[PDB]
RNA sequence: CCGACUUUGUGAAAUGAAUUUUACUUAUUCCGUGGGUCGGAAGCGGGGCAUGCCCCUCCUUUUGGCUCCAAGGCCCGGUCUUACCGGGCCGAUCC
RNA sequence: ACAGUCGACUC
RNA sequence: ACGGCCUGCCAACCCUGGAAACGGUUCAGCCGGAGGUAGGGUCCAGUGGCCGGAAGAGCACACGUCGCGCGGUGUCCGGUGCGCCCCCGGCGGCCCAUGAAAAUCCGGAGGACCGAGUACCGUUCACGCCCGGUCGUACUCAUAACCGCAUCAGGUCUCCAA
RNA sequence: UCCUAAGGGAAGGGGUAACCCCGGCAGAUAGCGCGAUCACGCGCAUCCCCGAAAGGGAAUCGGGUUAAGAUUUCCCGAGCC
């Protein structure tokens, strides 16, 4: 030997092959689009923000990520997001002001969901 | 009664030491072959206070034996040492004021510190501020040694015993009177919670032998013997006599 | 060629740092070496009752050799070929329904087995494993073979002796009879095993063994005994 | 605090018909390392006033520097076969 | 060592 | 804010040079043949000056238009201090007390191993492209949103301060 | 959020009738890491996690704005990691 200690070998593992899967069925997506998206809220607080700064303000399942926001806010009303911002508000559920970018106007969005 | 401060103090509560600011333990270095065979040369970096110990510490950079690295060693400084010092410590080492040395290379009468007492236990006498072992005499039949501690007793150490010859830095430190109270409380404490101390007279029979009466008295003899049961040795231990301590019993 | 040149590192108790040379004494090793070390040097060091000392006394490595020889001849059967006995007297049962077969013979082991063989006397040859763990399956056998006068060996190496039988470990073996053709070439091995334990059991059955101290305790016996003489 | 039994083995003498003393290392107990040099025998110098055959030594004292991942030497073995790769050892005393 | 300008404060 | 340039405090550092008839300097110290006074340089702080940011912003006035219009002018110049707040620099003092650790970052020692020049190996440089997730965020912070059975003279840690 | 301090919980081990109790006791230590895979070599020290919205700390400023939000979260501009 070189050391005076004796540190373990190195042996080899193999990766898990199960002779049986765990869970066969495939799992589904439960944070799809639509529960991702619940519905827009339509304050006249919100309805400010529809016309001036070109922002739509959903209402979406609390255990959404900004990444899944602008995910589903593409794949439904085949837009896309700028820039979101979310906060939970204090009766519990999460909101979320998705502004557009200015290619899209979120007058025309607003219409062709029926908000204003 | 109640469990008295004697013995509270051990359960670690409130009186561990105080040692957040302490700069580690102060020892010599791992024997090995070249500083049982020949010398070791090591340089003085810093001589730095260690908070809670009298005792200055230094410093001590050497090279490793036998890997790449320095090794910052940490000794209880002699009187005399100072940065850029070198030290060269084992058996081979020059007899020199701070160089480390086994008894088996001390010509008597010379004095030492930090004394080992189980060859690489790395130094357990004479280590406190200003105090010193003389190597009386040596005994190559059995590979002994014989020194005079500081507190005027004889131990036969093993010949192969490390120590740094001179004395601990620091002496005379306990010579000038504290004069305050806050003296007082700034030394302890950095050392541990043993300040204030009260007198047992002035407390109450429940939490101290001496405790309570009209007047103040301990009401008994206070010299106790050595098997008392824990709460009950509180007083003299043991005493073999007492009474100012005049003639040859001063000794 | 001029620029080649030498370079002495001076190796010495504070020249250069020393090389990747030999520390294997001083290796830590782990709780599992360690103990099996100090296993065998304890029972070095303790002294050993004859019963168990009559072991560490084997078979000499030439009459060993020869012996096994004559053990790998009569190997048991393997289970690649005890299909096959069984599969082709199916038709000598099914067509002429009449057995042809003669005694096949080989060695005998497992130890049951063999104290039932010797204690029937039974057994013409015995090879005892020397190193059975727990050594008390076997502190007997020497000295049964001893009192009912059957040739006995202590051979070393329980797995060569289950390499014979094709088994893990095999711990005795025992020979009843051999073929007609090497009468001769056995009974030439029978007596020089006889020689070398069937007639020094009454002789090494009193001997202690162990106390063979460390080698720093007999450089020091050899210091003293010097200086005292 | 103390005695006996127990873990608790090995062998030696002295007193008595068991007692205090001792020596061993392996149980045990304490200590130390990142289990880093142990034990023995060599060899390099130096003391020689029986050339003994024994002792004292291990190529660092030096000025707050640096020191690692070996140069080197021989022997294998492949390679262009008319130009280049893999290793055995020594350096680093052997058991 | 004189001349020009300035200066908030203290005694 | 941020980017560039300039300055360069009090300390520290470099070069020439050689000091007694001792000098230099502080409110105080202190410094000097281990190299002062002197001449000349470097670096460091900056919450310092100028420019970009930037007048288009903000304020202030002045008008005149019905409807987050629009138009105009200014957004200057010095001097002060035992002055108060925040910070920084560097001295001096006190200690039987010497007054935290680590993440993260930077720097250095050594130099194994590496490549072209009709072209290939790097480049901690400049500019360029993309992305930046989860949770808190309102309000009181008290002679009424906290605790004391209260919308209780009680108690409860701070920052700003004419 | 990240880091550690006082200090806390813990794998192996030791105790405990069991709940629970001990963390330096040193055990092939919990984590292996680094160049490398077109693989392998080298190192393994004192070796896990938690612990501060007053300690350490990647980076932001000005002007607007709402009935209630933002000084720097929104808006315009200019940056930075
Ligand atoms: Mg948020
Ligand atoms: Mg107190
Ligand atoms: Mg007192
Ligand atoms: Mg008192
Ligand atoms: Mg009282
Ligand atoms: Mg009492
Ligand atoms: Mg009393
Ligand atoms: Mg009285
Ligand atoms: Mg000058
Ligand atoms: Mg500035
Ligand atoms: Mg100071
Ligand atoms: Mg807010
Ligand atoms: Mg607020
Ligand atoms: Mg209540
Ligand atoms: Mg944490
Ligand atoms: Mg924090
Ligand atoms: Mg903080």
């Amino acid at each position: 030997r070189t050391s005076v200690t004796f540190h373990r070998p190195k042996t080899l593992s193999k990766a898990r092959d199960p002779k049986y899967p765990r869970i066969s069925t495939p799992g589904r997506n439960k944070l799809d689009q639509y529960q991702i998206l619940k519905y827009p809220l339509t304050t006249e607080s919100a309805m400010k923000k529809i016309e001036d700064n070109n922002t739509l303000v959903f209402i979406v399942d609390l255990k959404a990520d900004k990444k899944k926001i602008k995910a589903a806010v593409k794949k439904m009303y085949d837009i896309q997001a700028k820039k979101v911002n979310t906060l939970i508000r204090p009766d519990g559920k999460k909101k979320a002001y998705v502004k557009l970018t200015p290619d899209y106007d979120a007058l025309d969005v607003a219409n062709k969901i029926g908000i204003i | 009664g109640r469990v008295i401060r004697a013995q509270r103090k051990g359960a670690g509560s409130v009186f561990k030491s105080h040692t957040h600011h302490r700069k580690g333990p102060a020892r010599f270095r791992s024997l090995d072959f070249g500083e049982r065979n020949g010398y070791l040369k090591g340089v003085v970096t810093d001589v730095i206070h260690d908070p809670g110990r009298g005792a200055p510490l230094a410093k001590v950079t050497f090279r490793h034996p036998f890997r790449y690295k320095h090794q910052k060693e940490l000794f209880v400084a002699a009187e005399g040492m100072y940065t850029g010092q070198f030290v060269y410590c084992g058996r081979r080492a020059t007899l020199s004021v701070g160089n480390v040395l086994p008894l088996r290379s001390v010509p008597e009468g010379g004095v030492i510190c930090n004394v080992e007492h189980h060859v690489g236990d790395r130094g357990v006498f004479a280590r406190a501020s200003g105090d010193y072992a003389i190597v009386i005499s040596h005994n190559p039949d059995n590979g002994t040694s014989r020194i005079k501690l500081p507190s005027g007793a004889k131990k036969i150490v093993p010949s192969s015993c490390r120590a740094m010859i001179g004395q601990v830095a620091g002496g005379g430190r306990t010579e000038k009177p504290m004069l305050k109270a806050g003296n007082a409380y700034h030394k302890y404490r950095v050392k541990r919670n043993s300040w204030p101390k009260v007198r047992g007279v002035a407390m109450n029979p429940v939490e101290h032998p001496h405790g309570g009466g009209n007047h103040q008295h301990i009401g008994h003899a206070s010299t106790v013997r050595r098997d008392a049961p824990p709460g009950q040795k509180v007083g003299l231990i043991a005493a073999r006599r007492t009474g100012r301590l005049r003639g040859q019993a001063a000794a | 060629n001029p620029l080649f040149e030498k370079r002495p590192k001076q190796f010495g108790i504070g020249g250069a740092l020393p090389p990747k040379k030999d520390l294997h004494r001083f290796v830590k090793w782990p709780k599992v070496v360690r103990i099996q070390r100090q296993r065998r040097i304890l029972k070095q060091r303790l002294k050993v009752p004859p019963a168990l000392h009559q072991f560490t006394r084997t078979l000499d490595k030439n009459l060993a050799t020869n012996l096994f020889k004559m053990l790998l001849k009569y190997r048991p059967e393997d289970k690649a070929a005890k299909k096959e006995r069984l599969l082709k007297r199916a038709q000598a049962e099914a067509e002429g329904k009449t057995v042809e077969a003669k005694k096949p013979i080989v060695v005998k082991y497992g130890l049951n087995h063999v104290t039932y063989l010797i204690e029937q006397s039974k057994a013409q040859l015995v090879v005892i494993a020397h190193d059975v763990d727990p050594i008390e399956l076997v502190v007997w056998l020497p000295a049964l073979c001893r009192k009912m006068e059957v040739p006995y060996c202590i051979v070393k190496g329980k797995s060569r002796l289950g390499s014979i039988v094709h088994k893990k470990t095999a711990s005795v073996l025992c020979l009843t009879t051999v073929k007609n053709e090497d009468k001769l070439e056995f009974s030439k091995i029978l007596e020089a095993i006889k020689a070398n334990f069937n007639d020094k059991f009454d002789e090494v059955r009193k001997k202690w063994g162990g106390g063979v101290m460390g080698s720093k305790s007999q450089a020091k016996t050899k210091a003293r005994e010097r200086l005292i003489a």
